[PDB]
């Protein structure tokens, strides 16, 4: 019995505070129904910087796993230039903050093969 | 350069050039119509692909070199079920 | 049905000597003094009572109150329909929707039309 | 289906006259002095007595009398006296003041009003947020040297018709005013119109008719007849709304099953296929065009303009005006002023957004109310009680408000300025109280 929590929503804040090492992460998501402004380890500010998450993207963060996943810059940046590399996603209608109860069935074999990987783990 | 013909993708920035246009001062015709267009394309991927692909040991290139290597049945059962 | 105007014209009949002025009525001579030149004399009396204060800071002028621009980038529209301006001419610099449109209107158009049509948004 | 537009009608009623036995010499009175309508009556009243627009003309006739009384009311009379009507306005400012007091004593004649070296009554006069000083200087000299008025006070309509809706006048609150040339939103806290933040957009209901009026001049080239002012005030005023969401409505209004619902037709007065062309949808609506008859030659059809005017107030570059929309201005208040952060709401910031009030009268069009709801819920943080306040008619609430100052609440002379200030300060004198200017320094 697992709980799956998810943040998602355009990031209109994401200010850093150190103390050159990163102590929390202030990032303020933003949805249809509102926003959420959210304390995060620097953990998560390494995955964001491994996902060059800047302002107006619109992102995925699970809160039990840290999962962090860019969907796309929104649509109030998609003028900010006539031609973009980037991709653009609309606003999400939902709220930021989402729970939900799920079941995992997992075996005794798959435990087994994810604890005797002969080279080594793998990203997701 | 000027006088290419060029295709953009603008989410995943791909730019494939397609040729240089009908001018003497390889040769492809200049396209016509609207320039953002939206057309559908048609995919057909065979179950041992999402097979070779779901399967986290080795990665899509599996495909091309063969070393795919006795892909295990629970990767089997959730491509089934998904 | 030309009687009307007279009846509501010396109906309201008010004299130079009102009643509803005072006894001494000294009426000043005045200029035009439009619109546009008031901004412009009381800028520079703003202008002259800071420097001449300073060689202090003001609190609520017209000036002062008067809107910032955005900082989120605007929307682009076609400048014929209103529509969503995908593209935009490069010899009259005129925002077009679709091929139909600039084929129709936006190429074959007289000159001085852009400059009007630009004027809606003041790009002209 | 067809719809004929025509000239609005004419009050063949001629206007009253207000009794003189009803005439009290200290009991104050309000005038509205509105760049498009102005409200005048006295205090005493709940209504407003006198409505008209704030406009005369100078008849001329045959038997060279040279009357030039048809003032306000007076004017929507007979056809040819409403072409030369002149409002003192330029703007949101006055240019010509001998018009001004014309209709001062247009006004102060209709309403009972039989003085003595001048008016002996106090007005109750409203004036622009953050005014110039000249037109401050000339209203105290015209006030004080022409009608000889015991006592002056100046506010914003904005603030009054918040005080008119919250009569405390300690309450904590945000009012946007959608007037006649400018949009403003202004921040109150405990009563007191903070001016130092309020913001002012340049455009209204005048610029928005304006603005119909040149989309529709570039629509149809080669129109046969020219439509006048009033005309295209009556299609702003009957065939717009505000839409929820106005990307994704842009997105299908020249679709076919949407462009045989919410597409009017005009029709101005006197006596290969098309499903795929955007431009013939744009031009002539879902139905055929032929150019063969004078009908639907005379013919308009108002598809994209029922949105994209009304829309001008939240995207003002569409306008020509390089300032931030109403709810770009609405978030930069209470969320990056007053002491809150984005994310974190201070207690005062909580109380604006429980008090929104919308006024002005440009809030008459539908729809600006579920939109400001809307895109209040955006930026704000999840929970947020977003509370708003629009009146059965915006327009005749500031009436209200120097009603409802001038009577109910006895601190009234708390905000007057007697003519004995004006000796000992001068024309440059600011009084600055909650309902109010205040000075342009610090």
């Amino acid at each position: 019995k697992e709980t799956k929590e998810v943040y998602e929503g355009e990031v209109t804040e994401l200010t850093p505070e150190d103390a050159k090492t990163i102590s929390h992460v202030i990032v303020g998501l933003k949805s249809a129904k509102g926003t959420k402004t959210l304390r995060l380890d620097p953990t998560i500010y390494e995955s964001i910087q491994r996902e060059k998450v800047s302002i107006g993207d619109v992102i995925y963060i699970e809160a039990n796993t840290g999962a962090v996943k860019r969907v796309g810059r929104s649509d109030a940046y998609a003028t900010e230039f006539d031609l973009e590399t980037e991709e653009y996603v609309p606003l999400p209608k939902g709220e930021v903050h989402k729970k939900k109860e799920i079941v995992q069935d997992v075996t005794l074999h798959d435990l087994d093969v994810a604890n005797a990987r002969p080279q080594g783990g793998q990203d997701v | 350069l000027a006088g290419d013909v060029i295709s953009i993708d603008k989410a995943s920035g791909k730019i494939t050039k397609l040729g240089r246009s009908f001018a003497r001062s390889r040769f492809v015709q200049c396209p016509e119509g609207e320039l953002q267009k939206r057309k559908t394309v048609v995919h057909t991927v065979s179950l041992h692909e999402i097979d070779v692909i779901n399967s986290r040991t080795q990665g899509f290139l599996a495909l091309f070199t063969g070393d795919t290597g006795e892909i295990r049945s629970e990767v089997r059962d959730q491509i089934n079920t998904k | 049905r030309l009687l009307f105007l007279r009846s509501v014209g010396e109906r309201n009949e008010i004299g130079f000597p009102s009643r509803f002025k005072s006894a001494h009525y000294k009426k000043p001579t005045r200029r035009h003094k439009s619109a546009r030149q008031l901004i412009s004399d009381e800028n520079k009396r703003i202008n002259a009572l800071l420097t001449k204060a300073n060689k202090l800071v003001p609190k609520a002028t017209y000036f002062s109150v008067e809107a910032p621009p955005s900082i989120r980038p605007a929307k682009k529209y076609c400048d014929v329909t209103g529509l969503k301006g995908f593209y935009k001419s490069p010899t009259n610099n005129i925002r077009y929707h679709n091929a139909e449109i600039y084929q129709l209107i936006v190429k074959p158009m007289a000159p001085g039309v852009d400059q009007e049509y630009l004027k809606l948004r003041g790009a002209n | 289906k067809a719809v004929v537009i025509d000239d609005p009608p004419l009050r063949q009623t001629p206007e009253p006259f207000d009794e003189q036995s009803a005439y009290n010499p200290q009991s104050p009175i309000a005038i509205d002095f509105g760049s498009s309508k102005l409200r005048a009556g006295f205090v005493n009243h709940a209504t407003p007595t006198h409505i008209f627009p704030n406009a005369l003309t100078k008849f001329r006739d045959r038997k060279l009398n040279k009357n030039f009384t048809f003032v306000g009311n007076d004017t929507l009379l007979d056809q040819a006296v409403r072409s030369q009507s002149r409002s003192p306005f330029d703007g949101p400012f006055v240019t010509n003041w001998n018009l001004t007091e014309e209709i001062l004593d247009y006004t102060f004649h209709h309403l009972g009003v039989v003085p003595d070296n001048g008016i002996p009554n106090p007005i109750l006069l409203t004036e622009r947020l953050a005014t110039v000083q000249s037109q401050r200087t000339n209203w105290y000299q015209i006030l004080f040297e022409t009608y000889n008025v015991p006592g002056v006070t100046f506010g914003i309509d904005s603030l009054f018709s918040f005080y008119n809706y919250n009569p405390s006048g300690n309450k904590t609150g945000l009012v946007i005013s959608c007037g006649h040339e400018d949009t403003n939103v202004i921040p109150v806290v405990d009563g007191a119109g903070i001016l130092t933040d309020a913001k002012r957009i340049n455009w209204g209901g005048h610029q928005a008719v304006d603005y119909l009026n040149d989309l529709m001049a570039l629509k149809y080239p080669y129109f046969p007849t020219k439509m006048s002012y009033l005309q295209y005030e009556t299609m702003y005023k009957d065939y717009c709304y505000v839409s929820r969401n106005y990307d994704e409505d842009i997105e299908k209004i020249l679709t076919l099953e949407n462009l045989d619902t919410n597409d009017v037709v005009v029709e101005a007065p006197f006596t290969y296929d098309w499903r795929n062309s955007i431009l013939h949808l744009f031009l002539r609506g879902p139905r055929p065009h032929d150019s063969e008859n004078i009908h639907e030659q005379h013919q308009m059809h108002l598809n994209v303009e029922r949105i994209r005017v009304p829309e001008v107030i939240f995207q003002p570059t569409m306008g020509g005006q390089d300032q931030a929309g109403i709810c770009e201005l609405s978030e930069t208040i209470l969320l990056k002023k007053f002491g809150s952060q984005p994310g974190k709401l201070s207690q005062t910031s909580i109380d604006m957004v429980n008090n929104v009030l919308i006024t002005g009268g440009n809030a008459k069009v539908p729809g600006l109310k579920e939109r400001i709801v809307k895109e209040f819920t955006g930026f704000l943080p999840t929970g947020t009680n977003i509370t708003v306040n629009m009146s059965s008619d915006p327009s005749l609430d500031a009436w209200k408000g120097m009603a409802a100052l001038a009577r109910n609440e006895e601190q009234y002379r708390k905000t007057v300025i007697s003519k004995k200030e004006y000796e000992e300060y001068g024309p440059e004198y600011i009084k600055e109280h909650k309902l109010g200017n205040t000075k342009y320094f610090e």
